[PDB]
RNA sequence: CACUAGGGUAACCGGUGACUGGGGCUAAGUCGUAACAAGGUAGCCGUACCGGAAGGUGCGGCUGGAAC
RNA sequence: GCAGUAAACGAUGAUUACUAGGAGUUUGCUCAAGCUUCACAGCGAAAGCGUUAAGUAAUCCACCUGGGGAG
RNA sequence: UACCGUAAGAAACAGCAUCGGCUAACUCCUGCCAGCAGCGAUACGGAGGAUGCGAGCGUUAUCCGGAUUUAUUGGGUUUAAAGGGUGCGUAGGUUGUUCGGUAAGUCAGCGGUGGAGCGCUCAACGUUCAGCCUGCCGUUGAAACUGC
RNA sequence: UCCCAUUAGCUUGUUGGUGAGGUAACGGCUCACAAGGCGACGAUGGGUAGGGGAACUGAGAGGUUUAUCCCCCACACUGGUACUGAGACACGGACCAGACUCCUACGGGAGGCAGCAGUGAGGAAUAUUGGUCAAUGGGCGAGAGCCUGAACCAGCCAAG
């Protein structure tokens, strides 16, 4: 593997395109943080972490309307071939404020709203809407 | 796959290959 | 209450010359056009009163007046061998 | 290409050629009429008056003579400007009327400033 | 030497001078060390002046020109005689007149 | 420069009575020429209508337009056009038409705030006094246009006949200015 | 010690030259018909030999080919 | 022993992860490798590709910037 | 600033068949014109009208944007140009998961440095203050991610 | 902080040490052991540019170009050496060597127009052999003052 975060986003996007209800991922710490952010922001139905003999598994149940998914686009920003760093004063707005950007900061991993509230910058992992 | 594209390439190869033979054994 | 001179932390790259060493300082910086982060290295010449430095050593050097044609730095400390 | 490929190689930008290279980035040049002759267009079938002129910038070119009725001849000092004729291969320059040896078109009452005719 | 002078920074027929501190060898409208005010002779003459900086430069020894000396005579910049502690300790107030 | 040409031709071209009342507005009313349209044509007609009705040439009109853009742009361009020395003099009724007002301003006859201003493009800010020269308060032509007519139909002029001055209360809104100009067309053309 | 001046060999940058060969465009005068249909011997790629000319043939490959 | 070229072609570089169905076939035993044609989503200018992608993504390399002149 | 006596001294240039705003008649039927579709005439030359701009109007020359026609932002490679004949491999680029250190990248703080008026009778233009310094350097802290 | 690999090795006071001399001053700056140093992060060699803020122009990314203006650098027909000076590439100072041009009275001497203005040529193309130190700024002078082709002005030019 080259970019596990991009792989996670791609797995979610492919499951959404195929219209599945659940999706499984090999677990990681930053991906646990990302799926927690997504669940508290209201893009997926729920999640579950299973700590097995391997590194672990993340099972994500997605959110559909009464048949349109809650997620429309996932875009990886900081790839290994080109890392992206930004401050709080120059942080971007996704879909003109109707979408989020996951950002890793010295205070932790949160979105652009919380990062601008706390006045801190870092890595822009992905745009989600 | 028009066909006329390869005709120009074939024709200029003929001029090049013929021009060298006129002076091959010609010292 | 003096002024401060430039200090550089680096790795010894050559010591075959008497009383002087060469220090390599390497750092990663952002490319201006494409924004990628690339590695750059610079070589300094430093003055050491004893040939006590072998190939490869985390050291610190300090700016001085010209001590030779190309010698403007002096050794200050050795972090590790 | 990849980011590292662009870092190693970069992008190359060419230079656009000038449509009037014999002028040497000048608006007009001065020449002498080496030859005055007539040419045929490349579906027109006219008789277009042209002059071969050796410019002072050490270059010889062909210049069209616009208008009806030219008093020019061989070995005449003329002013040459840019501008080409579509249906004539070769020529890419015009001769300014009313300047130096070239005279303005006689009997012109419209478009006078493009052919060097004074107000009647 | 270091001088206090005026550079013509205006328009033809409307002279507006900048009061600067500059070397005597510098060009008239060229290089200067510090800007200390403005001057306009067209009105009935508005003068802007940095009192503290003008005092500092006239104390360290910048020689003013004739017109700049008159400008410093106005606005009470040449009160160094009174500020030299001439057998006194109080500060007089001649600005009201 | 100035137009100084035939006015009835422009009046018949545009249909509206921009210069005033005339017999040709009702007799032989059609665009001029012995031989007499795309949205470019209508936009050009609107822009030329504004230019001819306000006596402004192209460069000055463009400067006015982008000044209004810098500071609805089409809405305040019209009030910028209205706020002019010749236009204000004409609207105060002291001169018959806009050309007459322009000539009166250009000659030494009109003062602003007690000082004579003879530039017939001077923008007049609100809360300013425009008055006839005290040496020209007794002209034969200067009185018949103001006295007798006495329109006073604009709720942004104060007249004060007892001093022959006048004041601009504020810039009128785009609905209260009696000009048949679609500013949307002009701002679309210049955009 | 070197600014020059002098001879000589070596470079690079340039002109000209008895004679001898490509290319582009305009005319189209001549000679055939190579390709486009199974274009009347399917076409093309490489290579070798041979012809006024387009080309022909041998060996291998391809379908960007019919037809079975 | 030289030479180093081809319609040296799937005219489609290598690696990794994921995403629908039908018809056959070979080997290891209903399952997993491989082998070829119809064909969802998607992609494409279209012909078409479609788990052996020309779909969704990440890493590195090679190459292109109108046609002749001209490999 | 003021005084007489007078509209008296003061308007050109380009293009009107489509793109584009602006059309009758006479010539020529080569002479010609063109930025393109091209016409050789609602396209050539004149006459009458029209439409732009206006003390200017057109022609040529040079440089930018539309052009994403070098594509980091922001392009592509089956058939339009474009995958090396195929591998092995050096330098270089990239790096599964997790526990700690460090502080090179990264982030933050603190210092140093580098529109509103007024006057031109109006305007170009002069001039002043609010306003960026967001580039570089020094000095303190943070540890999610990259590096060690 | 520009292109060229149809530019791959370069350097022999070149790299360092000891000592001495010299300089306003450190130093191969110079002079009497070890051998090194620099290079695919482009040494070396070749071609072309004075460099910045400005200015123009793009939403941005930026880009183009230094026409006026300001800051730094280099230069004064071409080279070499210095001298005097607080300070010199010495712009209205030398000496010598090279072009070139001018005058003598053949024994001998002069100029460098990259300061401001006439004129000629080159070119498509760019002006007066003008006035004043009244203002600003310089030099000298105790001051008065003297000088200032800097500068203020005026003249000419479709002229932005
Ligand atoms: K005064
Ligand atoms: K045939
Ligand atoms: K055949
Ligand atoms: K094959
Ligand atoms: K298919
Ligand atoms: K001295
Ligand atoms: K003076
Ligand atoms: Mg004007
Ligand atoms: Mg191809
Ligand atoms: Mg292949």
């Amino acid at each position: 593997m080259t970019d596990p975060i991009a792989d996670y986003l791609t797995r979610l996007r492919n499951a959404i395109m195929a219209g599945h209800r659940v999706v499984s991922v090999p677990a990681s710490n930053i991906k646990k943080e990302i799926t927690k952010i997504l669940f508290d922001k209201g893009y997926i139905l729920n999640y579950k972490f299973e700590e097995n003999d391997s590194q672990g598994i993340i099972k994500v149940a997605l959110k559909y309307d009464l048949k349109v998914n809650a997620i429309k686009k996932l875009k990886r920003v900081s790839r290994p071939g080109l890392r992206k760093y930004v401050g709080y004063r120059d942080m971007p707005r996704v879909l003109n404020g109707l979408g989020i950007a996951i950002v890793s900061t010295p205070r932790g991993v949160m979105t652009d709203k919380e990062a601008r509230e706390l006045k801190v910058g870092g890595e822009v992992l992905c745009y989600v809407y | 796959p028009n066909g006329k594209k390869r005709k120009r390439h074939k024709m200029a190869t003929h001029k090049r290959k013929k021009r060298l033979k006129k002076n091959r054994h010609k010292k | 209450e003096r002024n401060l001179r430039k200090e550089r932390v680096g790795v010894v790259s050559s010591n075959k010359m008497d009383k002087t060493i060469t220090v390599a300082v390497k750092w990663k910086e952002k490319h201006p056009i494409y924004g990628k982060f690339v590695n750059k290295t610079k070589k300094y010449h430093a003055h050491d009163e004893k040939n006590e430095c072998g190939i490869g050593d985390t050291v610190r050097i300090m700016e001085t007046r010209p001590l030779s044609r190309t010698k403007r730095w002096r050794l200050t400390e050795i972090i590790e061998r | 290409p990849t980011i590292q490929q662009l870092v190693r190689k970069g992008r190359e930008s060419f230079a656009d050629k000038s449509k009037s290279p014999a002028l040497n980035s000048c608006p007009q040049r001065r020449g002498v009429c080496v030859r005055v002759y007539t040419t045929t267009p490349k579906p027109n079938s006219a008789m277009r008056k042209v002059a071969r002129v050796r410019l002072t910038n050490s270059k010889e070119v062909n210049a069209y003579i616009p208008g009806e009725g030219h008093n020019l001849q061989e070995h005449s000092i003329v002013l040459v400007r840019g501008g080409r004729v579509k249906d004539l291969p070769g020529v890419r320059y015009h001769i300014v009327r009313g300047t130096l040896d070239t005279a303005g078109v006689n009997g012109r009452t419209q478009r006078r400033s493009k052919y060097g005719a004074k107000r009647p | 030497a270091t001088k206090i002078r005026l550079q013509r920074h205006g328009r033809k027929g409307y002279a507006f001078y900048k009061i600067v501190v500059a070397d005597s060898r510098a060009p008239r409208d060229g290089k200067f060390i510090e800007r200390i005010g403005s001057y306009n002779p067209n009105t009935n003459a508005t003068i802007d002046l940095n009192f503290e900086r003008a005092l500092y430069w006239i104390g360290v020894g910048a020689q003013p020109t004739d017109t700049a000396r008159n400008i410093l005579s106005r606005e009470g910049v040449l009160m160094m005689k009174h500020l030299l502690g001439g057998v006194k300790k109080g500060a007089f107030d001649q600005a009201a007149a | 420069a100035r137009y100084t040409g035939p006015k009835s031709k422009i009046a018949r071209k545009f249909g509206d009575p921009i210069f005033g009342a005339d017999k040709v507005l009702s007799k032989k009313n059609y665009p001029p020429g012995q031989h007499g349209t795309s949205e470019y044509g209508l936009q050009l007609r609107e822009k030329q209508k504004a230019k001819y009705t306000y006596g402004v040439l192209e460069k000055q009109f463009r400067h006015l337009f982008h000044r209004a853009q810098r500071a609805v742009t089409g809405e305040l361009l019209i009030q910028f056009l209205e706020a002019r020395l010749d236009n204000v003099v004409f609207r105060l009724g002291i001169a018959p038409t806009r050309s007459a007002a322009r000539q009166l301003v250009s000659h030494r006859h009109i003062t602003v705030d007690g000082s004579v201003v003879n530039i017939p493009s001077y923008s007049v800010k609100p809360g300013q006094v425009i008055g006839v020269r005290e040496r020209s308060k007794s002209l034969e032509v200067i009185a018949d246009a103001l006295t007798g007519f006495n329109h006073s139909k604009y709720p942004w002029m104060e007249w004060d006949q007892s001093s022959l001055s006048g004041k601009l209360l504020h810039m009128p809104d785009r609905t209260d200015i009696p000009e048949n100009i679609k500013e949307q067309l002009i701002v679309e053309l210049y955009s």
